[PDB]
RNA sequence: CGCGGGAUGGAGCAGGAGCUCGUCGGGCUCAUAACCCGAAGGCGGUGGUUCAAAUCCGCCUCCCGCAACCA
RNA sequence: UGAUAUUGAAAUUUUCUAACCCGCACCACUUAUCGUGGUGGGAGACAGUGUCAGGCGGGCAGUUUGA
RNA sequence: UGAGUAGCGAAAGACGGGUGAGAAUCCCGUCCACCGAUUGACUAAGGUUUCCAGAGGAAGGCUCGUCCGCUCUGGGUUAGUCGGGUCCUAAGCUGAGGCCGACAGGCGUAGGCGAUGGAUAACAGGUUGAUAUUCCUGUACCACCUAUAUGGGGGGACGCAGUAGGAUAGGCGAAGCGUGCGAUUGGAUGCACGUCUAAGCAGUAAGGCUGCUGAGCUGUGAUGGGGAGAAUUCGAGUCGUUGAUUUCACACUGCCGAGAAAAGCCUCUAUAGGUGCCCGUACCGCAAACCGACACAGGUAGUCAAGAUGAGAAUUCUAAGGUGAGCGAGCGAACUCUCGUUAAGGAACUCGGCAAAAUGACCCCGUAACUUCGGGAGAAGGGGUGCUCUUAGAGCCGCAGUGAAUAGGCCCAAGCGACUGUUUAUCAAAAACACAGGUCUCUGCUAAACCGUAAGGUGAUGUAUAGGGGCUGACGCCUGCCCGGUGCUGGAAGGUUAAGAGGAGUGGUUGAAGCUACGAAUCGAAGCCCCAGUAAACGGCGGUCCUAAGGUAGCGAAAUUCCUUGUCGGGUAAGUUCCGACCCGCACGAAAGGCGUAACGAUUUGGGCACUGUCUCAACGAGA
RNA sequence: CUACCCUUGGUCAGGUUGAAGUUCAGGUAACACUGAAUGGAGGACCGAACCGACUUACGUUGAAAAGUGAGCGGAUGAACU
RNA sequence: AUCCUGAGUACGACGGAGCACGUGAAAUUCCGUCGGAAUCUGGGAGGACCAUCUCCUAAGGCUAAAUACUCUCUAGUG
RNA sequence: GCCGGACCGGCACCA
């Protein structure tokens, strides 16, 4: 059966990547939250 | 003329089509073509704002000269051609300086005819003139609403208007809908009636042909749910069940007039269409 | 099975008893009908409230309307 | 839908132009269907917009709908 | 605990030899078996070292393990030409100025980014444990470098179907050549394979179009290579037939639904030497490495496409190649599952013929009611297929000849829906939705409608033969009455009302004025009250009385009928279902359409034939 | 993932039926009309790939959190990808 | 007190808001719309408002400290 | 309750 996750390097980077997060105010809020929590990984 | 298909299949039963006899050239003028991607009833936000639009055959736009603002130069009708973007056929005309333009093809126009535009042009089918120089009683089409803007009225297949009178700086015209209204006398119109008169006689015949034309199915409100439509819900089939039939957005949709008041054309419209 | 409404000259309707048709007598007509003129004739019942009851109290004998279910 | 502000000028609703408006034409910025200016044309103290007011308003909302 | 219980995830293995502490499970060999429009081969995504060699056996592997996609150590991916960038644009995204918006921000012009498309120069052979159009060999091509010698136009550039051809690839046959082999089972002297070689460069060329184009062929490339082969040297590349799904080529014809852009490119205003970057390249890849928690019977785009049989990429057996499936050994109980057969009967089973049986290919006869004249139709129902010989006959054999496998069951009647299509991913595929067609209504264009606070948009680069919304739902015949109520449309300014205008007048305070709190006539819109019209608007179509008016046509115990298994007829031996009638319509009825309707249906319902383990009534056999 | 849409690509073994036109022949005053051949239309027919999911059996601490076996619907289109 | 001393301001009407205070007899402060003063013989406030008295002098600006907090640093505490 | 006609018709209605 076809499952929900169909990985795609380009789609992953374009939707969840660092530059996409930077492009919006709320995305920069995401990055700030992860930096505050101390995450090793900030984005895709 | 109209050709009626034999009932070889249930789909072909009662189906009719135009024979396209009046079409002389089956290919368009390359230099007058522009791309025309489909919007499918979706606006700049990406949201669907007009229902029942989508799909359909790919089309290329033909640049049409609605303005007819090339005066004093005779143009010869090169061909009559199919236009997927409008009900009327179009005419490829070649001016004496070699420039080629597309015009709405009027009824009775033929290959080799000479057309012209301007105040001094003769009253003949295909000639474009200001409404000030068109005699009363003349059948016209492609009528401007503002000088130099280009024809906006009576462009559909078989559409025409009759010049009724000349009052001051305005000309009284009767439109296809029956409404009689004033139009600035410096506005231009083309002599004659738009061709392709049998366009309206076509029996589409099957659902697929509408799909080719790009029309997606219409779902009746009464077979929806209450959260979708005021006509939704009810056990089994249901009548309207409210004082007036409703649009999907909760507005009365049978007889309720929607033309706004305080329009500048209120003083220009003499008789309503009804 | 629960709730409610009705019983008016002979007929259909009004409602502390009148309109129309029906009957009788006379007239008009060759005769009948139609028509015209006069006369008579009535609160479904059973008990009570009431100075006094078609009228109000409850019930009785039928008809009529809504409803008689969630399993 | 009315008042009032933007909002002016003359007759007695009509007129005018100059504010305001034009998903109107031409020109320039400019290899530009945006915009901004310029000129014409249309319209015009109306419209639009602000404030106040009356009306409509299951289109949408918060709730009530006893024992 | 359940319990040494369930399970150990589709299937064919056997033996010999080896290794080893230990072997059904690892390696080698022989035989056997399975796939083969694929279990074969090659691209892409995705994964990211899983790739290779040596070593190892704790844990992982549903058993075992000496083995591994596991552990340890060391390795492996080579490009001017392949794919991408240093080229082009599509949707879309972004956007200098700009427009809009409490903020945050939204939009948008020029421009820019952006392949799934356009442009663009390299082939063949060899080689490793692991890379190869990348390394090597031979032979090329492209861009640039050095020396000798900006506007116009065109083009790119395009759909779908079908047909007739040319060529080539590929298949087949003869063996023309070549290479082998030549048989201890009765016989013969026949048996089995091979039969090629690119880009580039010159010559040419079937065609096609109105000179331009054009598949392909020939030579060269190539005393090179590769080769069925013999013991490093030597070795054949020929005749016929068939023939593409490839290519000429979206060339030609036809059709309506009318089929990108931009750049590269075109056109008008030699030789010689040298240089040539970055990213990817391992491996898996219809899967044990991807998505499914798994070494999971699932899902995963494209390409290549052999023989016999055949219409076929169907069927069965095979080729190339790959595989024997990560628990086994016995036994051959019940019971369960998957298969095969079955006396006599043949739907008696059951809610219901559910399931199964039956039909089935090709060729020839032959084919009804009804019909929208197309259909219905493969209607139905019947005949023939083997092999040998002669040139349609004569023979031969079997129980049986499309001898296997694969390949419609059919008929009669009724409800519903015209039809193909769509739907509740995961209990409903339908009579529901859609539909072509009909009608009503809105909308004169900065249209109406819709999204958005707006700007900006969709509608539409459309313009009443157009666009939006409501209802109905092919087609045929048709669609009756009611405008009193509600809605909608149009009148009227008579009454009623708000802000605002207006100030009669009254009080507080100081005889006042002043300040102050109120404040009455009168004016002041839409709406409403009123009138009219409108039913394919919402609705309504009763009980002499009343109403706005009391059901026309057609249909009717119906997908509607409660009584009810109404009554009568047909069908059965027997029929609460079915069909045909009646009308007493609890409680049909004309676009929430009425009545019919050929064709269509994995629709619902009744009957019949064929057929059968559905059943009387079970029995035996195969496998898990 | 799924619904719908936008741009740009790709795919559909084989059989069957035989629409419109055209030509020839009859026929006419001229048309209508007719037969034969040609032609190859269709949300056409049968049926693989492919897309579905009607029935049934199995599975129901599954091989699988929706599957498998056998039949079944569509299969040039409102097709699938 | 001859001159100057903050004008679309103060203030008012309407609609709101902030004031403990829900429009209330609601003073006092602010916003939008519209109107709109006076000038030391002036102007504002003392909880509607008037008068008297009392206090003050809006419509310009600047101004440490006592106050709030702890991701930190230094030294310590329970 | 406020008002216009002959109760009717609009408006008003926060113990
Ligand atoms: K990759
Ligand atoms: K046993
Ligand atoms: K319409
Ligand atoms: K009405
Ligand atoms: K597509
Ligand atoms: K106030
Ligand atoms: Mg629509
Ligand atoms: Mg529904
Ligand atoms: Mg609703
Ligand atoms: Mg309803
Ligand atoms: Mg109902
Ligand atoms: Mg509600
Ligand atoms: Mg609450
Ligand atoms: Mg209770
Ligand atoms: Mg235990
Ligand atoms: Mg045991
Ligand atoms: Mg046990
Ligand atoms: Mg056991
Ligand atoms: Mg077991
Ligand atoms: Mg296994
Ligand atoms: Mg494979
Ligand atoms: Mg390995
Ligand atoms: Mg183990
Ligand atoms: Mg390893
Ligand atoms: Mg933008
Ligand atoms: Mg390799
Ligand atoms: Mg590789
Ligand atoms: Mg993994
Ligand atoms: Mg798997
Ligand atoms: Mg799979
Ligand atoms: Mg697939
Ligand atoms: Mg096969
Ligand atoms: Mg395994
Ligand atoms: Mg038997
Ligand atoms: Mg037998
Ligand atoms: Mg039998
Ligand atoms: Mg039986
Ligand atoms: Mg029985
Ligand atoms: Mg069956
Ligand atoms: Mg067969
Ligand atoms: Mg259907
Ligand atoms: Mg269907
Ligand atoms: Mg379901
Ligand atoms: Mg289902
Ligand atoms: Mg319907
Ligand atoms: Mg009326
Ligand atoms: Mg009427
Ligand atoms: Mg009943
Ligand atoms: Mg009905
Ligand atoms: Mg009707
Ligand atoms: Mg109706
Ligand atoms: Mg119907
Ligand atoms: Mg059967
Ligand atoms: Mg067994
Ligand atoms: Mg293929
Ligand atoms: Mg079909
Ligand atoms: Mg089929
Ligand atoms: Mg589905
Ligand atoms: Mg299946
Ligand atoms: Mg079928
Ligand atoms: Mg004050
Ligand atoms: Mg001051």
């Amino acid at each position: 059966v076809k499952r929900t996750y169909q990985p795609n390097k380009r789609k992953h980077s374009k939707v969840h990547g660092f530059r996409k997060r930077m492009s919006t105010k709320n995305g920069r809020k995401v990055l700030a939250r992860r930096r505050r929590k101390g995450r090793k990984v900030l984005s895709a | 003329a109209i050709k009626k298909y034999k009932p070889i299949t249930n789909g072909r039963r009662n189906m009719t089509s135009l024979d396209f006899a009046e079409i002389t050239k089956t290919t368009p003028e390359k230099s007058l073509l522009k791309p025309l991607p489909k919007k499918a009833g979706r606006n700049n936000q990406g949201k669907l704002t007009v229902r029942h639009h989508g799909g359909g055959h790919k089309r290329q736009y033909r640049v049409i000269d609605f303005k007819r603002n090339k005066d004093g130069i005779n143009a010869k009708v090169d061909s009559i051609q199919y236009d997927p973007n409008r009900s009327a056929n179009i005419a490829l005309v070649v001016y004496a300086d070699g420039e080629k333009r597309y015009i709405i093809a009027p009824k009775g126009l033929e290959v080799g005819q000479i057309v012209e535009s301007g105040a001094e042009a003769d009253i003949k089918v295909g000639n474009a003139l200001p409404l000030q120089n068109i005699p009363v009683g003349t059948v016209v089409h492609n009528i401007e609403l503002k000088p130099g803007k280009g024809g906006q009225i009576a462009r559909s297949a078989g559409a025409s208007a009759q010049v009724l009178g000349k009052e001051g700086k305005y000309v009284l015209i009767r439109l296809r809908s029956g409404e009689v209204r004033m139009i600035l006398s410096t506005c231009r119109a083309t002599i004659g009636q738009v061709g392709n008169l049998q366009h309206e006689l076509v029996n589409v015949g099957k659902a697929g042909r509408s799909r080719w034309k790009g029309i997606r199915p219409t779902v009746r409100g009464s077979v929806m749910n209450p959260n979708d439509h005021p006509h939704g819900g009810g056990e089994g089939r249901a009548p309207i069940g409210r004082p007036s039939p409703m649009s999907p957005w909760g507005k009365p949709t049978l007889g309720k007039k929607t033309r706004r008041g305080k329009k500048s054309s209120d003083k220009l419209i003499v008789r309503g269409r009804k």
